[PDB]
């Protein structure tokens, strides 16, 4: 039942897109942080802490 | 909505109507006979009969023939003092080398 | 071979004339009978082949492949009738027709005695497979997967057609016996290099060679269960059979041209195993395992020694059986939870014990556990590679370690741990699924009992 | 998995070939259907065939 | 005083030793409250579906769907050829192949040179 | 005080194993009995020199009775 | 485990958690009971020494230094109860925990082997089905418009109701199931 | 036992020393051997006597196939497919027989090693030289033909060996 | 193997430990007494009491749960619930 609007997208380049990405990933806008746009295909997926 | 589309149907469980089902068919009799023919033919016929047939296939690869021939060759060659393995596959007299 | 070919072409009208509820029963029973009849081809000779007629012949390399094809058809029927319950009668019969046509093409492919008839049939196998994938696959990506599969294979195989007709014009014949008896050395020239490339590249794409393999995960993941079973077990082996057959006319140029392909095969074997270690999808994991094993077979054919060919034949048969079984197990899990993600369904040992046993046995055969024919083939290839060079042992050992790692990782992830709490529809395993797994696994151990039947002509 | 299989092996053969074919298809099929334009093309073809073919 | 602890990537910093844990701002408290509210909302949704007596099947997880999609199908659309990507790809995809080619070529050349010179121990080497 | 042990259904696995055993032993047991009877009573052939002027058949070149058949 | 966590730990909660962890690690160092009693009393003496402290900045700095001291002096191999997360018997009986939904897929013969158990189970299933609507209504009546601000759940306010979202808590598998 | 040929598979005469006990204590090995002969050897011997009686009533014979020699690849003309086929089949059969001869010599070597035991390095010198000679000849014949070996390839290998030997002989006689 | 626990046994053991506590007067200690409202202990005393119970019954009470057990009856109910004791 996931809509096309609930999938990972491209790297966010505007604060509106960062806010939309944060809301999509159930995260605070302050906590949301993508991977750097180095063209590795991460997209707007969040960079969560590297713990286990 | 952009279409007049059917809702996604609920998954159908074969054990609800037929508790002692084999998973072959909705009909109990067809399901039972599908199980029976699969088990009988596959397991009994193919497995047992094909395994025993392959086990008792005639020795057409000539393993035992080659062993008996080798025993005869070894016996003859060691009786007469010849080398057991000949040094050349072919006859050098028949072979004609370039000058 | 007609005593096996005609009953398949009679499976066709029987399928279309049987009642609506007897199609699966009839198809399964008569497929089993045809498999039993094809078991008679294993009585081979030590000197030459079984030359049935001008058109068909059988060998120690063809016979196990034919037996595997004929045995795989009824298993595909069982899995298909699992997943095709709600279909209409006409579409069920069309699916069974595609399976029967694929089996007929494969039989004639393995028994064709001319390189051109072999080419025609081995290219004819594409249409039923493409139809099956792109029509009865579940997800959106079946269309792109079919495009990738079709165009990779055709780009590989068209220069093969050009090379085959060129060789027929040059030597007068494409008969395998004649080209074997009248073979001449291939001189080191650019023309010969490109002839070698045409042939070998066709079969390397079909194998697949590492770097020419993306179509394989695309198609094997997105195909229905019967499509996945036939793609991995049999269709990957057309490349090996063709490479073994066609390298008669490619010597001694194979000594110099095999370096890039050996390097690709060894390093990509390592790379695909490492990929398997970190796959979030179960079907993709099994597909990449298939790629690694076929890389090993490519190494065997390229080094091209009597010990390597026997290992290649054994590994091809063993991989066919093992990969088909793994695909069936994953498909049962998918039919439970309707998702291919590996971490979604856990604790399946405490929910379904006998399926846990089947998973254990399939994963124990996937890694080379002695004395299984998987290990026999892998070990013969490793020994031949050791005679070729002494660092191939380093690469081979690394590959074996990674293979054990990812096989047991898959087993532990799916079967062990604690069950997902919210998945409350894991019904007990069906007799049909249990019998499918048993019919996959028992022949493998019997082949362990009698191993000379799958070691090829070089035995 | 990512850099080689999903990215670079995909870019070299199938993605680049598909992109080139799509671009050439757009170039070929992007015509306004003007008889003046493609008859001038015919004239150029005729002159080239007369001169450069002997 | 006591020797200090140096965190690594594979031995991270404990929460009790994090300096930010003892410098709490009023905005930090509201950030914590907002995070807890998000968790509570998600937990309520999951628990309602979980305890539904009429639910049969798998509770679909959008987070899991997004994770699997981002890991495979969203990589190429978001890939650009950069200097870093090109260099890493060329290295990791070409360097090993040529390294192994050189190793095996040199080894086999030495082996064949010894064979030709007739000073390589090949006795009992029947199986090849 | 015995407590009820919640377990998954073993009926279906037990039934499959029972059917599989039955259908393997349906034909396997007669095959084993027949092989034993043939081996005990119709022994294996013994090697002999070909009598002069006599032309054998392939089954006469093979040893085991079942293989010859 | 049984209790819903809060947004943050208070200073008192942090101090008490440090006290318990320090006493446990001191016990791990001091194997014998008399030695442990002696040094545990000294540790409590230190905590009581700093017990009365109005300057919360100084209190937080004291807690930080105590945490650093603990991390330096902690036992590399502290004692863990067998059933605790680091313990040897942790999660051993998870493969024996089966759910009641797994129970209801039984064959009729299997269910016939336990006639009295399944009558009570049917009563429980009826009780579950008769209360779900009241449970969801109570949950949606008492929530704030913004949504749940915490993970706590209310009790049953009426004489005929049940605490909302109770089934899996009540019917969780036993700690020693098989 | 007349099952195999003692010339093909030789064994030295077995020298078993007579027992020379020096104690009054009973020999548990002797007692257990007597028990084994009473409980096991007698029933199995009776069973074999019954089976061999049943076999002798149904006596029948099988023969060893004899292949006559045919012209070889040296005599076959170029691209004469029939003679080439017969020569190739004959060469394949000879290859099989040579493989089995090497197997027989290896069996001799292994049996002698085990039989001699702690003095095998000296007592198995005769078998080691025979294996060395047989294996060297087999290797020189069929060493590096490849997966697609044939009588033509072996003939080319032998012609190359003959050319090398002729050149070496000329250089030595120079 | 080991005998099953009972509510009376758990109650007896918790009250036994509490009577062996020196800061609690055994005469005025009951199963409903509050550690701080009517026994006069503090948070550190409650921590030590919970640790004593952990040593008594051989399992651990997490800090999130242990901070709320302010009554011997509450401790008994917690332990019975965790050990699946209903009698
Ligand atoms: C002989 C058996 C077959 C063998 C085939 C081998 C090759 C032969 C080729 C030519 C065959 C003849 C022409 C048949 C046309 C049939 C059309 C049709 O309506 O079919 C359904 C029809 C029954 O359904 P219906 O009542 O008409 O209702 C139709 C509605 O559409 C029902 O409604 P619906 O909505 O449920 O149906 C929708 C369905 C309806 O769609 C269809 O029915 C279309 C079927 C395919 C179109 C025809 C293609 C012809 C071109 C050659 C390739 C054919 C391969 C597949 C053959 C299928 C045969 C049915 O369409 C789909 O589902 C779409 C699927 C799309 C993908 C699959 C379709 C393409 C497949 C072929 C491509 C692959 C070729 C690979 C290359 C190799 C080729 C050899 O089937 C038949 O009548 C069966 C025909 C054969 C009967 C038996 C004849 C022999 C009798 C006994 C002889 C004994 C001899 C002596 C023995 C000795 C002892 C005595
Ligand atoms: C045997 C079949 C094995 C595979 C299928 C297992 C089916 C199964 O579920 O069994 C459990 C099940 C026991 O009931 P259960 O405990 O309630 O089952 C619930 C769970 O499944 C209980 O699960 P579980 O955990 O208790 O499962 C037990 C077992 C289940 O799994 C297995 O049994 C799998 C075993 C194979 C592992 C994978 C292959 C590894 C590589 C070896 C391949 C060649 C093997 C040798 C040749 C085999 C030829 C057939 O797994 C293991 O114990 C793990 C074994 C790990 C490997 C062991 C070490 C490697 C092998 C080393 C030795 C190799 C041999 C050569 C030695 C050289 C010197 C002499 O078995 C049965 O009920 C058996 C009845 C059905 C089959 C027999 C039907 C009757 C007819 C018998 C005679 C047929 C001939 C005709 C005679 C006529 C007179
Ligand atoms: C109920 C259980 C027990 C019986 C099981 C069914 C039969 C089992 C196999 C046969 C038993 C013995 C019959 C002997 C017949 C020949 C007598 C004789 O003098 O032979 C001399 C000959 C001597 O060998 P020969 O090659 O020199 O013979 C010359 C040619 N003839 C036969 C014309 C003389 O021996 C045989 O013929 C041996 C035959 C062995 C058995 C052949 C395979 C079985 C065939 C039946 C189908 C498969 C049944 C498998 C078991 C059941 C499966 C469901
Ligand atoms: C409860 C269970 C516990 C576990 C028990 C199982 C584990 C034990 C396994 C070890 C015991 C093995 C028993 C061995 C008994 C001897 C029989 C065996 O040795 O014979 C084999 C015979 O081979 C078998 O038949 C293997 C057949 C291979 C399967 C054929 C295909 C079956 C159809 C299925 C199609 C699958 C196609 C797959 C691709 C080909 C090997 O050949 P051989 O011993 O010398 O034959 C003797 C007869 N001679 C003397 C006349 C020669
Ligand atoms: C862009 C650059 C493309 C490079 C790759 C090549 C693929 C494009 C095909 C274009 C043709 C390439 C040249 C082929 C060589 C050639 O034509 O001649 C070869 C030789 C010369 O013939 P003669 O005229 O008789 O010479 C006698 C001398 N006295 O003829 C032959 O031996 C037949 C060879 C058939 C040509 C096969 C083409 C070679 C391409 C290699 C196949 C690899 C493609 C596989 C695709 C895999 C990806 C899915
Ligand atoms: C040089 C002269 C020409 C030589 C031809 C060389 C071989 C041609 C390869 C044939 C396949 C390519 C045909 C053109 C494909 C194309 O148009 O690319 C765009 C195409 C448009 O698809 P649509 O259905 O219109 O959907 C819209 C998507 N945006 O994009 C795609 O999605 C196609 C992706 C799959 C294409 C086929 C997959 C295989 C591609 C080549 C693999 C084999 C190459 C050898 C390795
Ligand atoms: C040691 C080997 C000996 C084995 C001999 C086996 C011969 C066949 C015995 C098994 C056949 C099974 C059925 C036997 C008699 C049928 C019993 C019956 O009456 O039940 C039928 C069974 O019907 C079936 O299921 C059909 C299966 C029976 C026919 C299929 C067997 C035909 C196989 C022919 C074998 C010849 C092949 C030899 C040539 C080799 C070809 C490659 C009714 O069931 P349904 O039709 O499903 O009910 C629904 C109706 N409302
Ligand atoms: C021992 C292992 C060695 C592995 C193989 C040896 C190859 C050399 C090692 C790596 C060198 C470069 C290979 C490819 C790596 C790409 C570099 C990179 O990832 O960063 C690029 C920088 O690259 C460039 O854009 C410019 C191209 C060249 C710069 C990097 C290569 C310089 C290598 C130095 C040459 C060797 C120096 C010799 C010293 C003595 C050695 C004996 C982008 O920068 P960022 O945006 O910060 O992304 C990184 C995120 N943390
Ligand atoms: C951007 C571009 C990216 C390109 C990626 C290419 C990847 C690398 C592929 C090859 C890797 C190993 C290279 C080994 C090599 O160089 O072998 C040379 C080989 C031996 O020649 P040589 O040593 O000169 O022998 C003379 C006698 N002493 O020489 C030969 O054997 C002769 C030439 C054989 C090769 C012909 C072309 C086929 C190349 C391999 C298959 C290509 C398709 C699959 C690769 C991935 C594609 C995505
Ligand atoms: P109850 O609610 O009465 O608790 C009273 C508390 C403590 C909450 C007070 O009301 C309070 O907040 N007081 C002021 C804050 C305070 O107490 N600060 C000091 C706390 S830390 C302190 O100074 C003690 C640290 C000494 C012990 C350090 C432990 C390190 C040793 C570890 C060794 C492990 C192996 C031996």
């Amino acid at each position: 039942h996931v809509t096309k609007d609930m999938f990972p997208g491209p790297y966010p380049k505007t604060p509106e897109e960062r806010a939309a990405a944060a809301k999509k990933y159930n995260m605070r806008v302050e906590d949301y942080e993508p991977y750097p746009d180095d063209g590795m295909g991460y997209g707007d997926y969040p960079k969560l802490p590297d713990r286990s | 909505i952009r279409l007049q589309e059917d809702p996604d149907p609920e998954d159908e469980n074969l054990y609800e109507k037929n508790p002692d089902s084999h998973g072959y068919d909705k009909d109990p009799i067809v399901d039972l006979w599908n199980m029976r023919v699969v088990f009988f033919f596959g397991f009994s016929i193919v497995l047992v009969l094909g395994s025993t047939f392959v086990a008792y296939l005639p020795d057409y690869r000539m393993q035992e023939w080659a062993r008996r021939e080798a025993e005869r060759l070894v016996k003859y060659r060691e009786a007469n003092g010849l080398p057991l393995m000949e040094s050349n596959c072919f006859d050098p007299n028949k072979i004609q080398l370039p000058e | 071979m007609l005593k096996i070919i005609i009953p398949t072409t009679m499976l066709l009208p029987m399928t279309w004339m049987s009642k609506h509820n007897m199609i699966w029963i009839n198809a399964t029973v008569h497929s089993l009978l045809i498999s039993l009849i094809s078991l008679s081809l294993l009585n081979q000779l030590g000197e030459n082949s079984l030359n049935f007629s001008l058109t068909f012949f059988s060998d120690s390399l063809s016979a196990p492949l034919l037996v595997l094809t004929t045995w795989l058809l009824p298993l595909m029927l069982m899995a298909s009738q699992s997943h095709l319950s709600k279909e209409t009668t006409t579409r069920k019969k069309l699916y069974i027709t595609m399976l029967i046509l694929l089996q007929l093409f494969l039989i004639m492919t393995f028994t064709a005695t001319e390189l051109i008839l072999f080419y025609i049939l081995f290219e004819a196998t594409l249409v039923p497979t493409l139809i099956i994938i792109t029509r009865w696959g579940n997800q959106t990506e079946r269309l792109n997967a079919g495009l990738y599969f079709l165009f990779y294979t055709l780009a590989g195989s068209l220069p093969l057609l050009v090379a085959l007709v060129y060789i027929q014009n040059t030597t007068g014949s494409l008969n395998f016996l004649i080209i074997h008896y009248w073979s001449h050395p291939l001189s080191n020239s650019w023309s010969n290099i490109f002839m070698w490339l045409a042939c070998i590249m066709a079969f390397m794409v079909k194998m697949p060679l590492y770097g020419l393999h993306l179509w394989l995960p695309k198609a094997h993941v997105e195909a229905p269960i019967a499509g996945s079973m036939v793609l991995a077990a049999v269709l990957l082996k057309l490349g090996g059979y063709g490479m073994m057959r066609i390298t008669t006319i490619l010597n001694p140029l194979t000594n110099y041209m095999a370096y890039p392909f050996l390097m690709l095969s060894m390093w990509g074997m390592i790379m695909t195993s490492s990929i398997c270690l970190r796959q979030t999808d179960l079907k993709s994991l099994i597909a990449y395992s298939s790629v690694s094993h076929m890389a090993l077979v490519i190494v065997a054919i390229m080094i091209q020694t009597p010990w390597s060919f026997m290992g290649a034949t054994a590994l091809m048969i063993a991989h066919g059986l093992t990969s088909s079984m793994l695909f069936c197990l994953a498909n049962t899990n998918y039919e439970r939870v309707h998702s291919r993600t590996m971490i979604l369904a856990r604790g399946l040992q405490t929910l379904l014990p006998l399926m846990a046993t089947w998973w254990l046995v399939a994963s124990l055969t996937n890694l080379a556990l002695p004395p299984s024919i998987n290990l026999i083939g892998e070990l013969f290839i490793i020994t031949a590679s050791f005679s070729w060079s002494n660092i191939t042992i380093i690469l081979m050992g690394m590959n074996m370690m990674i293979t054990a790692l990812y096989s047991l990782y898959m087993l532990i992830t799916t079967q062990r741990g604690k069950y997902t709490h919210h998945i409350n529809n894991i019904k007990p395993s069906f007799t049909r699924e249990n019998a499918l797994m048993a019919l996959h696994i028992l022949p493998l151990l019997l082949l362990t009992l009698n191993p000379k039947m799958i070691l090829g002509p070089l035995y | 998995s990512s850099l080689l299989d999903l990215i670079w092996l995909e870019t070299i053969l199938p993605k680049t070939t598909s992109f080139i074919q799509m671009k050439m298809s757009i170039m070929v099929s992007n015509q306004k259907g003007l008889i003046k334009l493609y008859f001038l093309s015919f004239l150029i073809t005729i002159m080239i065939s007369m001169t450069l073919f002997n | 005083s006591f020797p200090k602890y140096k965190p690594s990537r594979l031995a991270t910093l404990p929460a009790t030793l994090d300096p930010a844990e003892y410098d709490i701002s009023p905005e930090t408290r509201k950030a914590q409250a907002e995070r807890l509210a998000i968790r509570s909302r998600l937990k309520r949704e999951y628990l309602l579906q979980y305890n539904d007596p009429n639910r049969l099947g798998v509770i679909e997880d959008p987070a899991l769907i997004r994770w699997t999609y981002a890991r495979s199908a969203n990589i190429y659309p978001n890939f650009r050829p950069t200097p870093k990507t090109s260099l890493l790809g060329a290295l990791f995809g070409i360097g090993p192949l040529f390294f192994w080619y050189y190793v095996f070529k040199t080894d086999r050349d030495k082996k064949e040179k010894l064979i030709q010179e007739g000073k390589l121990d090949q006795t009992f080497n029947i199986s090849y | 005080k015995r407590l009820f042990i919640i377990k998954p259904s073993g009926f279906y696995d037990r039934r499959f194993l029972k059917l599989m055993r039955f259908y393997i032993l349906l034909t396997g047991i007669p095959v084993a009995i027949g092989i034993t009877l043939v081996n005990v009573f119709i022994g294996e052939a013994e090697l002999a020199d070909i009598p002069e002027g006599y032309v054998p058949e392939h089954w006469e070149y093979f040893k085991h009775p079942i293989s010859r058949w | 485990a049984f209790s819903a966590p809060a947004a943050y730990l208070t200073h008192q909660q942090k101090v008490l958690r440090l006290y318990k962890r320090a006493l446990r690690h001191l016990e791990s160092w001091c194997v014998h009971r008399d030695k442990y009693r002696y040094f545990a009393c000294l540790m409590r003496a230190r905590f009581d020494e700093h017990k009365n402290e109005k300057d919360m900045v100084k209190a937080t700095q004291l807690l930080r230094q105590a945490e650093e001291e603990f991390w330096y002096g902690q036992h590399p191999q502290p004692y863990i109860f067998p059933e605790s997360p680091g313990g040897t018997s942790y999660e051993r009986y998870e493969c024996y925990k089966v759910p009641e939904w797994c129970l209801d897929d039984w064959h009729p013969s299997e269910k016939a082997m336990y006639p009295d158990y399944f009558a009570k189970r049917e009563q429980w299933k009826r009780l579950r089905r008769e209360s779900w609507e009241r449970e969801v209504k109570q949950l949606q009546e008492e929530t704030p418009p913004g949504g749940p601000r915490t993970e706590a759940l209310p009790p049953a306010r009426k004489e005929g109701d049940l605490p909302p979202l109770w089934w899996h808590i009540v019917t969780r598998p036993r700690e020693r199931p098989m | 036992p007349d099952s195999w040929d003692k010339d093909v598979y030789p064994e030295p005469p077995r020298r078993t020393p007579a027992p020379a006990p020096q104690t009054s204590l009973p020999n548990p090995v002797t007692y257990l051997t007597k028990i084994f002969d009473l409980l096991v050897d007698r029933p199995v011997t009776l069973a074999r006597e019954f089976i061999e009686q049943q076999h002798a009533k149904n006596r029948y014979y099988y023969y060893h196939r004899e292949f006559r020699r045919v012209p070889d690849i040296t005599e076959c003309e170029e691209k004469d497919i029939l003679c080439m086929f017969e020569a190739e089949m004959q060469w394949r059969r000879d290859y099989k027989v040579d493989q089995e001869i090497v197997n027989i010599i290896q069996e001799r070597l292994k049996a002698c090693q085990q039989r001699e035991g702690e003095s095998y390095r000296q007592n198995c010198a005769k078998e080691l030289e025979q294996f060395t000679q047989v294996s060297k000849a087999f290797q020189d014949r069929y060493s590096d033909l490849g997966a697609h070996y044939s009588a033509r390839k072996c003939l080319a290998k032998q012609k190359q060996r003959m050319l090398a030997e002729r050149k070496a002989a000329k250089e030595a006689a120079a | 193997d080991a005998p099953p626990l009972t509510l009376e046994a758990i109650k007896d053991r918790v009250l036994y430990v509490l009577k062996l506590y020196d800061k609690i007067d055994p005469e005025k200690l009951s199963v409903n007494s509050h550690f701080m409202k009517d026994l006069g202990l503090d948070s550190l005393d409650q921590v030590e009491i919970i640790m004593a119970m952990e040593d008594e019954f051989g399992f651990e009470i997490p800090d999130i749960d242990a901070e709320k057990l302010m009554c011997p009856q509450e401790i008994v109910d917690y332990i019975a619930d965790k050990k699946d004791v209903y009698e």
